[PDB]
């Protein structure tokens, strides 16, 4: 293993790190709580296609009924703590 | 670093002490038995095979090798 | 304490009793088979100067 | 031979007299002991036999099955000493004089000089029992169950003694010794033939014989731990002896005879551990293994050639051990359960790992592993098939496959997996179950280290 | 995994499947990026084509037979995660995963160790003995009548109330135990 | 229908009484530690120490009776005698044909 253990500042730095290189949202005015559907103006092809890259880069994959229902980053990376069960 | 967590598993406290007690019983009595085997076969054992005199008769037990044995 | 633990352990001596009283009627029984002692063809043998019977 | 009689009834004095909280260790202790007095009778000679006198003998094929069945009471003792837990003294004390007699019976019935003493102590054997599984019995089929055991068996022997005093009339003797020497060929008629089969008929039905064998599920299932300890271990070997015994005045219509028997014992060991597969109880799947492993013992002694009877008495033995251990780990599991059902408690490993091992143990030698006893009685009987017949050993490849199949399978359903999550009440293993499962597995590592001890007289 | 399912799949649910699955499928198709990315893009333009579609028995006919193409090139050795349910690491740590009741049966020289996580175990097991019976009048008051309608269950409302049926939801193991 | 809906009276179905809770070091034998312990001290005594070991040495040293060693030494003894009188070993007759009276057939 020796895998360092990863916490809730190094969950939400890699998400708003991939969120910030999906070139469909300008860095600037996304937020953690902001809305995907509303606050972003974004598909929700364009969801699911952030499901695919949040799979690809935790290296795990998120059953489809709990990602069709993820619109928010910080509700993501709540739900990603309760996965891998991180402490702080 | 200081993550030590604590692992949830069965009591093995029980399968130790049975673990223990068999293998002092078994000791026990193998310890004593495995010396004495030892020191009949140095210092007594392995009789050797000879004729039998003429005009004598052996006993049953006079028949065989190992001294536990007769 | 003598004449205390004899009357609950008393018990214990029973299976011991047995078996020394089965070893003694099998020789008993063994007893009345010696219609053919140092008879058979394969151990007629001539006894000792001071032997009475082969086996008891 | 009293040497061993006397001790095992005055066995029953002692537990009638017994504190009322000391019944169990008293019986314990005492029968350990006769065990060790039982060893002396394995010494046996390349003659004849151990004639101690006129009543009884001992044979290389009677001493291994004496010491097994003195062996097997304070396993019996140990196993029961939890499920009586909340009963009555006296009730106790009648389950304890039941075991007592059922050992008493046994071991007159081994040595017995006699045809109709072997008889009539074969039989006697059967009221101990039967009242075992009816009364301390837990479902409400134990009724069903004990009447088709009783049934079963008085329906296969009674034809036995009309034929055995019909022997003894035209003879003139039933003493085996008189048997042996005096044996005289049988004509291939009508009146042989039946005589034949009521000679050899009433020994198929305990095997038993895979026609005959619906009883057994029943008599195990219904039975407490105690009682299919005694049905798996010592009452199904009763046949074989019998059919050892009895052979020797058959011939030489057994060859012509035997036949229907040789085709069902070929195809039932294949039916029964194939029912094996799909089963959803563990005693029944014990029960159906004990069917497979004595319809091939049936065919090691229906070809009747040296290498089959010692195949015969080293199988009989590797597995009344076995199947005691197998039926005890499941009453380990049932005392915790209370469903006896292997779907339901799953992987007791994690939970039990010391037990996990005991099952793989048990699982390993029930699978016949070299150079365990259990293959080399296996070995033994094919490669004698392979000489009766060459076709024979494709059947036997299938049996040995299946059960390993099955065999494996009851160690993965119950131990390996995911553990029920609403069962909590698994509760670790008590020493007494480990020095259970040490005390049934010992002997059998211990007696492959040298097999000639339970070889037979055909050594 | 961990919401409750629903009594159906939607025509929208359907569609962003089928488009989960393609999308998977043409990676595992494309091993390198630059024509995956490409690829994946082109199937992108190719699905917003039917968007704005409002015929219903149209929209039944689009992605059930985009389905039955999707069948005909479905890769049939597709990556899997390896924690997947079809992964190599499905379920490699579930022997280590030993239930928290089984801490009531230590003997009492083992629980001699760890005493102050004996003592956060006991105060826990105080908190769900009372818990669980104000749950259980809490489930029965906000239950409809006749029995539920969807296995999903109502939160907390009062102050000193917790989640019902939280016992065994908070008490995981661990995903790697050992 | 006025029935109490009770066939009978009938005590409830106890629970089951772990040996562990009133007793730890059980020893799964009985509720009574004396008597649990001791009972555990003896079983382990007579049938490990005793039998299991003082048993299997025994039945490693049994004498002979079987005669194996004897009946090795009588084979080479006689085969040692045969090679040198130029006998060809093992004769295929079990017993010898003189003193064998065969019924003549004269068919
Ligand atoms: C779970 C557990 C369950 C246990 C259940 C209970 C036990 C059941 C079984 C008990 C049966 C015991 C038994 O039957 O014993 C058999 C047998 C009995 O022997 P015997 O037939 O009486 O003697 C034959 C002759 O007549 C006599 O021969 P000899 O007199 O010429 O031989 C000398 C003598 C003594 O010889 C010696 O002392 C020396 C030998 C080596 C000398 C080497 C050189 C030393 C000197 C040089 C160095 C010092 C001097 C120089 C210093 C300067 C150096 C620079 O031999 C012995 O004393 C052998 C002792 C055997 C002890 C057996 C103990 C059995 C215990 C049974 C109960 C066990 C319970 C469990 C606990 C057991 C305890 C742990 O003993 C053995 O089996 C020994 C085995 C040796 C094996 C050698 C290696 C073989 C490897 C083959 C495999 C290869 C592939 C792998
Ligand atoms: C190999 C040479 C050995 C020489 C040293 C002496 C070894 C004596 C061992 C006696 C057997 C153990 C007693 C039986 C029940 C287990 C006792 C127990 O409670 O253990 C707890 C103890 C501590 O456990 P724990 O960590 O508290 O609990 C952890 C969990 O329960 C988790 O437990 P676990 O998963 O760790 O399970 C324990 C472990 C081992 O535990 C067992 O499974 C014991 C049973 C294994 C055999 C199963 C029956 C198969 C038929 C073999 C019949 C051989 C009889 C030979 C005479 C035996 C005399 C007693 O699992 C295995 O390793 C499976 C082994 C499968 C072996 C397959 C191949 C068998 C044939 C090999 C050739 C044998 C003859 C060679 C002749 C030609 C060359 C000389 O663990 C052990 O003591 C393991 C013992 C080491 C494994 C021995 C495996 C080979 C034994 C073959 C029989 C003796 C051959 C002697 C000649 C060798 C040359
Ligand atoms: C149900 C689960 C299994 C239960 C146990 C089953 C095993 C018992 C079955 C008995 C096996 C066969 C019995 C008799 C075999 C004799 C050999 C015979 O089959 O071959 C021919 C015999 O021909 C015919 O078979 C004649 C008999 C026909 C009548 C028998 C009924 C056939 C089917 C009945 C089966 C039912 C069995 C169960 C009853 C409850 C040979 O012709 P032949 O040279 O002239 O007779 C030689 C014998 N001699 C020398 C004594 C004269
Ligand atoms: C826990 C991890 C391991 C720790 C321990 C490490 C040590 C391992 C050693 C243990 C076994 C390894 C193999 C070593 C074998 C050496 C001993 C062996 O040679 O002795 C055997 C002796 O063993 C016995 O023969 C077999 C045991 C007897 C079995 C009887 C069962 C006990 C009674 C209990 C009730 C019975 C229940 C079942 C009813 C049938 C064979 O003896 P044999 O080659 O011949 O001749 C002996 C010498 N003579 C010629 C003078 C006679
Ligand atoms: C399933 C078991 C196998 C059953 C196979 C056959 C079943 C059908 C038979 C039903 C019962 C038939 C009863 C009458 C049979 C008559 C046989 C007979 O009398 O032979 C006796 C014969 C010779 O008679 P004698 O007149 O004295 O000789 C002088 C001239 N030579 O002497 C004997 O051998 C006596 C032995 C008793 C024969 C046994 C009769 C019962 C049938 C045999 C047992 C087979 C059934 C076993 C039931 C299995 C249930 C587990
Ligand atoms: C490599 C394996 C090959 C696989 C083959 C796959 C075949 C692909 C081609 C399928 C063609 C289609 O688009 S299938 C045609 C199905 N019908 C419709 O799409 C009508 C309305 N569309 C919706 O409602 C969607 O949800 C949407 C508006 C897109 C987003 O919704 P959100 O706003 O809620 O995110």
């Amino acid at each position: 293993s020796d895998a360092p253990p990863l916490t809730l500042e190094a969950i939400k730095d890699r998400v708003l790190y991939v969120l910030k290189l999906y070139d469909k949202i300008d860095p600037e005015k996304l937020s953690v709580n902001s809305h995907f559907m509303k606050d972003l103006g974004l598909d929700s092809l364009d969801q699911v296609e952030i499901i695919m890259a949040m799979e690809d880069e935790f290296g795990f994959e998120i059953p489809d009924i709990d990602a069709e229902k993820l619109m928010c980053p910080q509700e993501i990376v709540d739900y990603i703590a309760d996965k891998k069960d991180v402490y702080e | 670093h200081g993550k030590r967590l604590f692992i949830i598993k069965p009591s093995g406290f029980y399968d130790r002490r049975f673990l223990k007690l068999m293998r002092f019983y078994i000791l026990l009595t193998g310890i004593p038995v495995a010396i004495g085997i030892t020191l009949v076969n140095v210092f007594i054992g392995e009789a050797e095979l000879a004729d039998i005199p003429e005009g004598y008769v052996p006993e049953h037990w006079e028949y065989f090798k190992h001294p536990i044995s007769r | 304490n003598v004449l205390q633990i004899v009357r609950d352990h008393w018990v214990h001596i029973l299976v011991p009793v047995g078996f020394v009283f089965g070893c003694y009627l099998d020789r008993r029984s063994d007893e009345k088979l010696t219609a053919f002692r140092n008879k058979s063809l394969l151990f007629k043998r001539e006894l000792r100067p001071n032997e009475e019977v082969t086996w008891k | 031979m009293l040497k061993i009689i006397i001790p095992t009834t005055m066995l029953l004095p002692m537990t009638w007299m017994s504190k009322h909280n000391m019944i169990w260790i008293n019986a314990t202790v005492h029968s350990l002991l006769i065990s060790l007095i039982s060893l002396s009778l394995l010494n046996q000679l390349g003659e004849n036999s151990l004639n101690f006198s006129l009543t009884f003998f001992s044979d290389s094929l009677s001493a291994p099955l004496l010491v097994l069945t003195t062996w097997l009471l304070p396993l019996m003792l140990m196993a029961s000493q939890s499920h009586l837990s909340k009963e009555t003294t006296t009730r106790k004390k009648l389950y304890i004089t039941m075991l007592i007699l059922l050992q008493l019976f046994l071991i007159m019935t081994f040595t017995a000089t006699e045809l109709i003493l072997f008889y009539i102590l074969f039989e006697a054997t059967l009221v101990p029992t039967l009242i075992i599984i009816t009364r301390w019995g837990n479902q409400t089929e134990r009724l069903n169950a004990g009447l088709y055991f009783l049934f079963y068996t008085l329906a296969g022997s009674l034809p036995l003694l009309v034929a055995l005093v019909y022997i003894q009339n035209t003879t003139g003797s039933l003493n085996f010794l008189i048997i042996h020497y005096w044996s005289h060929p049988l004509s291939n008629s009508w009146s042989n033939i039946f005589m034949w089969l009521a000679c050899i008929m009433a020994f198929m039905v305990k095997m038993p014989l895979y026609g005959l064998h619906l009883w057994l599920p029943k008599a195990h299932v219904e039975a407490p731990i105690a009682g299919s300890m005694v049905l798996a271990a010592v009452l199904l070997k009763l046949g074989g002896y019998g059919m050892m015994r009895i052979t020797t005045i058959l011939n030489p219509l057994t060859n012509y005879m035997a036949y229907p028997f040789l085709m069902l014992s070929m195809w039932g060991m294949i039916m029964t551990s194939s029912i094996c597969l799909r089963q959803t109880d563990l005693k029944s799947l014990i029960a159906y293994s004990s069917v497979s492993h004595m319809a091939l013992v049936i065919v090691a002694i229906m070809i009747q050639t040296p290498w089959s009877f010692m195949g015969a008495t080293a199988l009989m033995i590797a597995h009344g051990l076995t199947s005691s251990m197998l039926f005890c780990l499941a009453n380990t599991n049932y005392e915790r359960v209370h469903s006896r059902t292997m779907i339901l408690a799953r992987g007791l490993q994690t939970l039990l790992p010391l037990m996990a091992t005991w099952w793989l143990v048990a699982s390993l030698t029930n699978l016949a592993l070299p150079p365990s006893i259990n293959l080399i009685g296996e070995l033994f009987i094919i490669t004698a098939s392979f000489s009766w017949s060459n076709i024979t050993i494709i059947l036997m490849g299938m049996n040995m496959m299946i059960t390993a199949l099955y065999s494996l399978y009851m160690l993965i359903t119950t131990q390996r997996g995911k553990y029920t999550h609403h069962i909590n009440n698994i509760k670790p293993s008590f020493t007494r179950e480990n020095a259970l499962m040490a005390l049934h597995i010992l002997p059998l590592l211990l007696l492959t280290l040298n097999p000639k001890m339970i070889l037979g007289p055909l050594y | 995994a961990f919401s409750a399912p629903a009594a159906y799949l939607t025509h929208q649910q359907k569609v962003l499947r089928l488009y989960k699955r393609a999308l998977r499928h043409l990676e595992s198709w494309c091993v390198h990026r630059d024509k995956y990315r490409y690829f994946a893009c082109l199937m992108r333009a190719r699905f917003d084509e039917h968007k704005n579609e409002k015929d219903m028995v149209k929209a039944t006919q689009l992605l059930r037979q985009a389905e039955e193409e999707f069948w005909y090139g479905q890769h049939p050795q597709p990556y899997i995660f390896p924690e997947s349910p079809g992964g190599t690491s499905y379920e490699r740590y579930e022997c280590y995963k030993v239930p928290e009741w089984c801490l009531d049966d230590w003997h009492p020289s083992e629980k001699a160790m760890y005493p102050d996580y004996f003592a956060k175990r006991e105060q826990w097991k105080r908190l769900r003995r009372e818990s669980w019976e104000r749950e259980v009048k809490q489930l029965q008051e906000e239950t409809p009548p006749g029995g539920p309608r969807t296995e999903a269950l109502p939160p907390a409302r009062k102050e000193g109330d917790l989640p019902p049926l939280w016992w065994h939801i908070v008490t995981r193991p661990r995903e790697r135990p050992m | 229908p006025p029935e109490p809906t009770i066939r009978l009276q009938e005590d409830p179905d106890p629970e089951d009484e772990n040996l562990y809770e009133k007793n730890p070091d059980s020893h799964g034998y009985d509720k009574d530690p004396i008597v649990d312990l001791w009972n555990m001290r003896v079983v382990f005594f007579f049938g490990f120490s005793i039998v299991l070991v003082l048993g299997s040495t025994f039945v490693a040293y049994l004498p002979d009776y079987r005669m194996q060693e004897w009946a090795r030494r009588e084979a080479e003894r006689l085969v040692k005698y045969r090679e040198a009188n130029g006998l060809p070993l093992m004769e295929s007759n079990c017993f010898d044909p003189n003193k064998i009276q065969l019924p003549e057939d004269e068919d």
